[PDB]
Protein backbone atom coordinates (compact mmCIF):
# COMPACT_ATOMS: atom_id res chain seq x y z
CA UNK A 1 0.00 0.00 0.00
CA UNK A 2 0.91 3.61 -0.56
CA UNK A 3 2.98 4.68 2.40
CA UNK A 4 3.85 8.26 3.34
CA UNK A 5 5.81 8.61 6.26
CA UNK A 6 6.57 11.57 7.62
CA UNK A 7 9.34 12.83 10.24
CA UNK A 8 11.24 15.87 11.48
CA UNK A 9 8.27 18.38 12.90
CA UNK A 10 8.70 19.41 16.81
CA UNK A 11 9.12 22.52 18.57
CA UNK A 12 11.34 25.21 16.93
CA UNK A 13 11.56 28.56 18.31
CA UNK A 14 10.40 31.65 16.38
CA UNK A 15 12.79 32.53 13.82
CA UNK A 16 13.86 28.85 13.99
CA UNK A 17 14.72 26.34 11.13
CA UNK A 18 12.85 22.73 10.46
CA UNK A 19 13.52 20.45 7.89
CA UNK A 20 10.29 17.81 6.84
CA UNK A 21 11.36 14.91 5.35
CA UNK A 22 8.78 12.09 3.72
CA UNK A 23 9.45 8.72 3.13
CA UNK A 24 7.39 7.54 0.14
CA UNK A 25 6.21 3.62 -1.11
CA UNK A 26 3.91 1.16 -2.74
CA UNK A 27 3.87 3.40 -5.87
CA UNK A 28 6.04 5.14 -8.17
CA UNK A 29 7.29 8.32 -6.57
CA UNK A 30 9.14 9.94 -8.95
CA UNK A 31 6.05 9.63 -11.73
CA UNK A 32 4.29 11.99 -9.12
CA UNK A 33 3.89 15.44 -8.20
CA UNK A 34 3.85 16.12 -4.71
CA UNK A 35 2.71 18.81 -2.35
CA UNK A 36 2.70 19.86 1.35
CA UNK A 37 -0.44 20.76 3.04
CA UNK A 38 -0.88 22.22 6.73
CA UNK A 39 -3.82 22.30 9.35
CA UNK A 40 -4.10 24.86 11.99
CA UNK A 41 -7.22 25.81 14.00
CA UNK A 42 -7.61 29.30 13.21
CA UNK A 43 -6.94 28.63 9.52
CA UNK A 44 -7.85 25.45 8.31
CA UNK A 45 -6.32 23.88 5.93
CA UNK A 46 -3.69 25.36 3.52
CA UNK A 47 -1.81 24.45 0.32
CA UNK A 48 1.92 25.19 1.41
CA UNK A 49 4.11 23.88 -1.53
CA UNK A 50 4.60 21.96 -4.73
CA UNK A 51 7.08 19.90 -7.04
CA UNK A 52 6.41 18.38 -10.35
CA UNK A 53 8.41 16.05 -12.08
CA UNK A 54 11.88 15.70 -13.70
CA UNK A 55 9.94 15.80 -17.03
CA UNK A 56 9.32 19.39 -15.72
CA UNK A 57 12.48 20.22 -14.28
CA UNK A 58 11.16 19.95 -11.15
CA UNK A 59 9.12 23.01 -11.06
CA UNK A 60 7.94 23.90 -7.65
CA UNK A 61 5.15 26.07 -6.14
CA UNK A 62 4.96 27.58 -2.84
CA UNK A 63 2.00 29.93 -1.54
CA UNK A 64 2.51 33.60 -0.73
CA UNK A 65 3.08 33.38 2.81
CA UNK A 66 5.82 30.53 2.88
CA UNK A 67 7.41 31.89 -0.06
CA UNK A 68 11.32 32.89 0.22
CA UNK A 69 11.02 31.25 3.79
CA UNK A 70 10.11 27.50 2.73
CA UNK A 71 11.95 25.07 0.27
CA UNK A 72 10.06 22.05 -1.52
CA UNK A 73 12.76 19.32 -3.06
CA UNK A 74 12.66 15.75 -3.84
CA UNK A 75 15.47 13.08 -4.39
CA UNK A 76 14.01 10.12 -6.30
CA UNK A 77 16.55 7.77 -5.51
CA UNK A 78 15.80 8.02 -1.98
CA UNK A 79 11.94 8.27 -2.82
CA UNK A 80 11.97 11.06 -0.44
CA UNK A 81 9.99 14.38 0.19
CA UNK A 82 11.59 17.73 1.64
CA UNK A 83 10.06 20.65 3.24
CA UNK A 84 13.05 22.91 4.57
CA UNK A 85 11.55 26.26 6.15
CA UNK A 86 13.23 28.76 7.83
CA UNK A 87 12.37 32.30 9.89
CA UNK A 88 9.72 30.06 11.35
CA UNK A 89 6.82 32.43 12.97
CA UNK A 90 3.55 31.36 14.82
CA UNK A 91 1.03 31.00 12.04
CA UNK A 92 3.42 28.23 10.80
CA UNK A 93 2.38 26.59 14.15
CA UNK A 94 -0.06 23.21 12.80
CA UNK A 95 -0.13 19.89 11.35
CA UNK A 96 1.87 19.14 8.57
CA UNK A 97 1.05 16.97 5.99
CA UNK A 98 3.37 15.02 2.84
CA UNK A 99 0.78 14.60 0.08
CA UNK A 100 0.87 12.66 -3.99
CA UNK A 101 -0.69 15.11 -5.83
CA UNK A 102 -2.74 13.60 -9.15
CA UNK A 103 -5.12 16.45 -9.84
CA UNK A 104 -6.16 16.20 -5.92
CA UNK A 105 -4.17 15.37 -2.84
CA UNK A 106 -4.94 11.67 -3.40
CA UNK A 107 -2.72 10.14 -0.49
CA UNK A 108 -1.44 12.11 2.39
CA UNK A 109 0.96 11.30 5.24
CA UNK A 110 0.44 11.18 9.25
CA UNK A 111 1.09 14.14 9.86
CA UNK A 112 3.62 16.01 11.69
CA UNK A 113 3.20 18.50 14.29
CA UNK A 114 5.40 21.61 14.01
CA UNK A 115 5.21 24.61 17.06
CA UNK A 116 6.83 27.42 16.61
CA UNK A 117 7.16 28.82 20.31
CA UNK A 118 10.05 29.98 22.73
CA UNK A 119 8.84 28.03 25.66
CA UNK A 120 10.70 24.70 26.60
CA UNK A 121 9.89 21.07 26.38
CA UNK A 122 8.19 20.00 29.68
CA UNK A 123 7.79 15.84 30.32
CA UNK A 124 4.52 15.02 32.19
CA UNK A 125 3.23 14.01 35.40
CA UNK A 126 1.27 11.22 35.14
CA UNK A 127 -0.92 10.35 38.69
CA UNK A 128 -3.76 7.61 38.70
CA UNK A 129 -7.68 8.37 38.81
CA UNK A 130 -8.32 5.54 41.26
CA UNK A 131 -11.76 4.15 41.17
CA UNK A 132 -13.84 3.43 44.69
CA UNK A 133 -17.24 1.30 45.32
CA UNK A 134 -22.66 -0.15 40.07
CA UNK A 135 -21.63 -2.38 37.32
CA UNK A 136 -18.88 -0.78 35.62
CA UNK A 137 -16.58 1.04 37.80
CA UNK A 138 -14.40 3.78 35.83
CA UNK A 139 -10.46 4.28 36.73
CA UNK A 140 -7.95 6.65 35.06
CA UNK A 141 -4.94 8.37 34.08
CA UNK A 142 -4.07 12.23 34.68
CA UNK A 143 -1.79 13.18 32.14
CA UNK A 144 -0.62 16.85 33.56
CA UNK A 145 2.14 19.73 32.90
CA UNK A 146 3.46 18.83 29.59
CA UNK A 147 4.67 21.30 26.72
CA UNK A 148 4.71 20.27 23.66
CA UNK A 149 1.78 18.71 22.68
CA UNK A 150 1.24 15.46 22.09
CA UNK A 151 0.92 12.39 24.64
CA UNK A 152 0.02 9.28 23.86
CA UNK A 153 -1.92 6.79 26.19
CA UNK A 154 -2.18 3.14 25.79
CA UNK A 155 -3.84 0.60 28.69
CA UNK A 156 -2.58 -2.56 29.29
CA UNK A 157 0.29 -1.99 26.53
CA UNK A 158 -2.83 -1.64 24.02
CA UNK A 159 -4.46 -4.80 25.05
CA UNK A 160 -7.00 -3.38 26.77
CA UNK A 161 -8.82 -1.08 24.74
CA UNK A 162 -12.98 -1.42 24.70
CA UNK A 163 -14.60 1.66 26.80
CA UNK A 164 -11.37 3.65 26.86
CA UNK A 165 -11.81 7.33 26.21
CA UNK A 166 -8.63 9.71 25.96
CA UNK A 167 -9.41 13.39 26.37
CA UNK A 168 -8.58 15.83 24.14
CA UNK A 169 -5.79 18.11 25.86
CA UNK A 170 -6.26 21.44 27.36
CA UNK A 171 -4.59 24.16 27.68
CA UNK A 172 -4.02 25.52 31.62
CA UNK A 173 -3.38 28.98 32.78
CA UNK A 174 0.17 27.94 33.05
CA UNK A 175 1.70 27.06 28.91
CA UNK A 176 1.84 23.48 29.80
CA UNK A 177 -0.89 21.18 28.92
CA UNK A 178 -3.11 18.66 31.18
CA UNK A 179 -5.08 15.54 29.56
CA UNK A 180 -6.91 12.71 31.01
CA UNK A 181 -7.35 9.03 29.78
CA UNK A 182 -10.30 6.88 31.56
CA UNK A 183 -11.66 3.33 31.06
CA UNK A 184 -14.81 1.39 32.73
CA UNK A 185 -14.69 -1.86 33.44
CA UNK A 186 -16.68 -4.60 34.86
CA UNK A 187 -15.87 -4.27 38.80
CA UNK A 188 -15.51 -7.93 39.50
CA UNK A 189 -12.62 -7.79 37.35
CA UNK A 190 -10.75 -5.49 39.90
CA UNK A 191 -9.59 -7.73 41.94
CA UNK A 192 -8.44 -10.48 39.15
CA UNK A 193 -7.18 -7.90 36.53
CA UNK A 194 -4.59 -5.68 36.65
CA UNK A 195 -4.87 -1.67 35.04
CA UNK A 196 -2.10 0.11 33.69
CA UNK A 197 -1.78 3.20 31.85
CA UNK A 198 0.81 3.57 29.57
CA UNK A 199 1.80 6.95 28.61
CA UNK A 200 4.35 8.37 26.08
CA UNK A 201 5.43 12.27 25.71
CA UNK A 202 7.75 11.71 22.44
CA UNK A 203 8.80 15.74 22.28
CA UNK A 204 10.28 15.16 25.74
CA UNK A 205 11.17 11.08 25.31
CA UNK A 206 9.31 10.37 28.35
CA UNK A 207 7.46 7.33 28.74
CA UNK A 208 5.55 5.97 32.07
CA UNK A 209 3.60 3.17 33.11
CA UNK A 210 1.20 3.82 35.92
CA UNK A 211 -0.63 1.42 38.12
CA UNK A 212 -4.12 2.36 38.77
CA UNK A 213 -5.25 0.79 41.80
CA UNK A 214 -8.39 1.01 44.30
CA UNK B 1 -7.69 33.08 -5.64
CA UNK B 2 -10.48 30.98 -5.72
CA UNK B 3 -12.41 31.00 -2.47
CA UNK B 4 -14.15 27.70 -1.55
CA UNK B 5 -16.90 28.36 0.56
CA UNK B 6 -18.94 25.32 2.68
CA UNK B 7 -22.32 25.77 4.07
CA UNK B 8 -23.80 24.32 6.38
CA UNK B 9 -20.80 25.04 8.99
CA UNK B 10 -22.11 21.61 10.74
CA UNK B 11 -25.23 19.55 10.96
CA UNK B 12 -26.64 16.92 12.51
CA UNK B 13 -28.74 14.06 11.39
CA UNK B 14 -30.18 10.50 12.23
CA UNK B 15 -28.55 7.46 10.83
CA UNK B 16 -30.50 6.77 7.30
CA UNK B 17 -30.97 10.42 7.00
CA UNK B 18 -30.22 12.38 3.66
CA UNK B 19 -27.32 15.11 3.93
CA UNK B 20 -26.34 17.45 1.47
CA UNK B 21 -23.20 19.82 1.91
CA UNK B 22 -23.03 23.15 -0.65
CA UNK B 23 -19.67 24.29 -1.84
CA UNK B 24 -19.50 27.26 -3.61
CA UNK B 25 -16.65 28.85 -5.72
CA UNK B 26 -15.89 32.01 -6.03
CA UNK B 27 -15.21 32.04 -9.67
CA UNK B 28 -16.45 29.77 -12.33
CA UNK B 29 -14.35 26.94 -11.91
CA UNK B 30 -13.50 25.90 -15.86
CA UNK B 31 -16.01 23.12 -17.27
CA UNK B 32 -14.17 23.66 -20.95
CA UNK B 33 -12.12 21.07 -20.74
CA UNK B 34 -14.33 18.13 -19.01
CA UNK B 35 -15.94 17.82 -15.38
CA UNK B 36 -13.82 20.66 -13.47
CA UNK B 37 -11.36 19.59 -10.98
CA UNK B 38 -13.60 19.79 -7.82
CA UNK B 39 -13.02 17.16 -4.87
CA UNK B 40 -14.33 16.24 -1.31
CA UNK B 41 -12.20 15.13 1.43
CA UNK B 42 -13.16 13.27 4.65
CA UNK B 43 -11.21 13.74 8.00
CA UNK B 44 -12.38 11.65 11.25
CA UNK B 45 -11.03 13.25 14.42
CA UNK B 46 -7.24 12.62 14.92
CA UNK B 47 -6.64 11.26 11.32
CA UNK B 48 -5.31 12.68 8.08
CA UNK B 49 -7.84 14.06 5.36
CA UNK B 50 -8.70 11.36 2.90
CA UNK B 51 -9.72 11.81 -0.51
CA UNK B 52 -13.49 11.15 -0.93
CA UNK B 53 -14.90 12.48 -4.19
CA UNK B 54 -12.55 13.92 -7.51
CA UNK B 55 -13.45 15.54 -10.69
CA UNK B 56 -17.02 16.65 -9.22
CA UNK B 57 -18.46 13.58 -9.02
CA UNK B 58 -16.19 10.52 -9.57
CA UNK B 59 -15.66 8.60 -5.82
CA UNK B 60 -12.19 7.96 -5.42
CA UNK B 61 -11.09 3.86 -4.43
CA UNK B 62 -12.83 2.04 -2.16
CA UNK B 63 -15.38 4.99 -0.95
CA UNK B 64 -18.78 3.71 -0.81
CA UNK B 65 -21.82 4.39 -2.95
CA UNK B 66 -23.73 6.41 -0.24
CA UNK B 67 -21.36 9.51 -0.74
CA UNK B 68 -22.00 11.61 -4.26
CA UNK B 69 -20.83 14.69 -5.60
CA UNK B 70 -22.72 16.48 -8.14
CA UNK B 71 -22.70 20.52 -9.28
CA UNK B 72 -21.46 22.82 -12.17
CA UNK B 73 -20.08 26.35 -12.54
CA UNK B 74 -19.79 27.76 -8.88
CA UNK B 75 -22.28 25.85 -7.01
CA UNK B 76 -21.09 22.14 -6.29
CA UNK B 77 -22.46 19.38 -3.84
CA UNK B 78 -22.16 16.34 -1.61
CA UNK B 79 -24.99 13.89 -1.09
CA UNK B 80 -24.98 10.95 1.42
CA UNK B 81 -27.46 8.87 0.59
CA UNK B 82 -28.27 7.26 4.30
CA UNK B 83 -25.71 8.73 7.05
CA UNK B 84 -23.92 6.36 9.25
CA UNK B 85 -22.17 6.33 12.47
CA UNK B 86 -18.82 5.83 10.93
CA UNK B 87 -19.52 8.41 8.38
CA UNK B 88 -19.51 11.30 10.77
CA UNK B 89 -16.33 13.63 10.10
CA UNK B 90 -15.44 17.08 9.15
CA UNK B 91 -16.01 17.36 4.88
CA UNK B 92 -13.82 19.66 2.79
CA UNK B 93 -14.50 20.76 -1.04
CA UNK B 94 -10.96 21.96 -2.35
CA UNK B 95 -10.09 23.25 -6.38
CA UNK B 96 -7.47 21.58 -8.52
CA UNK B 97 -7.84 24.43 -11.42
CA UNK B 98 -5.59 27.03 -10.12
CA UNK B 99 -2.52 27.93 -7.72
CA UNK B 100 -2.64 28.60 -4.90
CA UNK B 101 -4.79 25.35 -4.02
CA UNK B 102 -7.62 26.46 -1.75
CA UNK B 103 -9.95 24.58 0.89
CA UNK B 104 -13.17 25.14 2.44
CA UNK B 105 -13.70 25.30 6.00
CA UNK B 106 -14.87 22.22 5.91
CA UNK B 107 -18.69 20.78 7.22
CA UNK B 108 -18.72 19.24 10.29
CA UNK B 109 -21.06 16.03 10.28
CA UNK B 110 -22.71 15.02 13.59
CA UNK B 111 -24.98 11.33 13.99
CA UNK B 112 -28.05 12.44 15.85
CA UNK B 113 -29.42 9.02 18.23
CA UNK B 114 -31.81 8.80 20.87
CA UNK B 115 -30.99 10.72 23.84
CA UNK B 116 -28.56 8.82 26.84
CA UNK B 117 -27.89 9.86 30.08
CA UNK B 118 -24.04 10.01 31.36
CA UNK B 119 -22.38 7.82 33.95
CA UNK B 120 -21.17 10.36 36.99
CA UNK B 121 -17.83 9.39 38.30
CA UNK B 122 -15.50 11.42 40.53
CA UNK B 123 -12.04 11.12 41.45
CA UNK B 124 -9.95 12.72 44.45
CA UNK B 125 -7.18 14.57 44.42
CA UNK B 126 -4.44 12.17 44.54
CA UNK B 127 -1.58 12.12 47.40
CA UNK B 128 1.45 12.21 44.88
CA UNK B 129 -0.03 15.71 43.79
CA UNK B 130 -0.86 16.97 47.10
CA UNK B 131 2.85 16.36 48.06
CA UNK B 132 3.27 18.41 44.29
CA UNK B 133 1.79 21.32 46.45
CA UNK B 134 -1.56 21.18 43.71
CA UNK B 135 -4.85 19.26 43.87
CA UNK B 136 -6.69 18.22 40.51
CA UNK B 137 -10.43 16.76 41.15
CA UNK B 138 -11.71 15.41 37.93
CA UNK B 139 -15.43 14.70 37.10
CA UNK B 140 -16.21 12.41 34.36
CA UNK B 141 -19.50 12.19 32.15
CA UNK B 142 -19.55 8.68 30.02
CA UNK B 143 -21.31 7.64 27.01
CA UNK B 144 -23.92 10.60 26.93
CA UNK B 145 -26.20 12.19 23.97
CA UNK B 146 -26.53 15.22 23.36
CA UNK B 147 -23.03 17.20 23.60
CA UNK B 148 -24.31 19.87 25.64
CA UNK B 149 -24.19 19.07 29.59
CA UNK B 150 -23.71 21.52 32.69
CA UNK B 151 -20.81 20.82 34.87
CA UNK B 152 -20.85 22.72 37.64
CA UNK B 153 -18.63 22.52 40.76
CA UNK B 154 -19.26 22.86 44.31
CA UNK B 155 -16.91 23.06 47.19
CA UNK B 156 -18.85 23.12 50.71
CA UNK B 157 -21.94 24.07 48.48
CA UNK B 158 -20.14 27.19 46.94
CA UNK B 159 -20.27 27.09 43.21
CA UNK B 160 -17.20 27.57 41.91
CA UNK B 161 -16.37 29.61 39.19
CA UNK B 162 -13.38 29.79 36.60
CA UNK B 163 -11.11 27.54 38.29
CA UNK B 164 -12.34 24.57 35.99
CA UNK B 165 -11.48 23.28 32.68
CA UNK B 166 -13.42 21.05 30.63
CA UNK B 167 -12.91 18.63 27.36
CA UNK B 168 -15.13 16.09 25.23
CA UNK B 169 -14.43 13.29 23.03
CA UNK B 170 -15.64 13.63 19.32
CA UNK B 171 -18.28 11.00 18.85
CA UNK B 172 -17.94 7.75 19.05
CA UNK B 173 -17.85 6.02 16.11
CA UNK B 174 -19.68 3.17 16.81
CA UNK B 175 -22.60 4.37 19.61
CA UNK B 176 -22.33 7.63 18.63
CA UNK B 177 -22.17 9.26 22.68
CA UNK B 178 -20.06 11.90 23.95
CA UNK B 179 -18.09 11.63 27.10
CA UNK B 180 -16.57 14.66 29.04
CA UNK B 181 -13.52 15.57 31.53
CA UNK B 182 -13.50 18.32 34.33
CA UNK B 183 -11.05 19.49 35.71
CA UNK B 184 -11.57 21.20 39.41
CA UNK B 185 -7.67 22.75 40.28
CA UNK B 186 -7.18 24.04 43.57
CA UNK B 187 -3.88 24.91 45.56
CA UNK B 188 -3.18 21.86 48.19
CA UNK B 189 -3.96 24.84 51.11
CA UNK B 190 -7.55 25.26 49.27
CA UNK B 191 -7.73 21.68 49.25
CA UNK B 192 -7.60 20.70 53.05
CA UNK B 193 -9.59 23.52 54.29
CA UNK B 194 -12.40 22.10 52.81
CA UNK B 195 -14.51 19.22 53.18
CA UNK B 196 -17.32 18.53 50.69
CA UNK B 197 -16.04 18.20 46.80
CA UNK B 198 -19.02 17.64 44.31
CA UNK B 199 -19.51 17.92 40.50
CA UNK B 200 -23.54 18.30 39.67
CA UNK B 201 -24.46 16.94 36.36
CA UNK B 202 -27.35 18.48 34.57
CA UNK B 203 -28.69 16.74 31.28
CA UNK B 204 -31.31 15.93 29.09
CA UNK B 205 -30.85 11.78 29.93
CA UNK B 206 -31.23 12.61 33.94
CA UNK B 207 -35.12 13.81 34.98
CA UNK B 208 -33.27 15.86 37.86
CA UNK B 209 -29.27 16.59 38.20
CA UNK B 210 -27.14 14.08 39.20
CA UNK B 211 -23.96 14.75 41.92
CA UNK B 212 -21.34 12.85 42.63
CA UNK B 213 -19.18 13.81 46.08
CA UNK B 214 -16.49 12.65 48.77
CA UNK B 215 -14.92 14.05 51.78
CA UNK B 216 -11.41 14.89 52.04
MG1 LIG C 1 -25.27 15.46 17.08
Amino acid sequence: EVQLVESGGGLVQPGGSLRLSCAASGFTFSNYWMSWVRQSPEKGLEWVSEIRLRSDNYATHYAESVKGRFTISRDNSKNTLYLQMNSLRAEDTGIYYCCTYFYSFSYWGQGTLVTVSSASTKGPSVFPLAPSSGGTAALGCLVKDYFPEPVTVSWNSGALTSGVHTFPAVLQSSGLYSLSSVVTVPSSSLGTQTYICNVNHKPSNTKVDKRVEP
Amino acid sequence: ELQMTQSPSSLSASVGDRVTITCRSSQSLLHTYGSPYLNWYLQKPGQSPKLLIYKVSNRFSGVPSRFSGSGSGTDFTLTISSLQPEDFAVYFCSQGTHLPYTFGGGTKVEIKRTVAAPSVFIFPPSDEQLKSGTASVVCLLNNFYPREAKVQWKVDNALQSGNSQESVTEQDSKDSTYSLSSTLTLSKADYEKHKVYACEVTHQGLSSPVTKSFNR
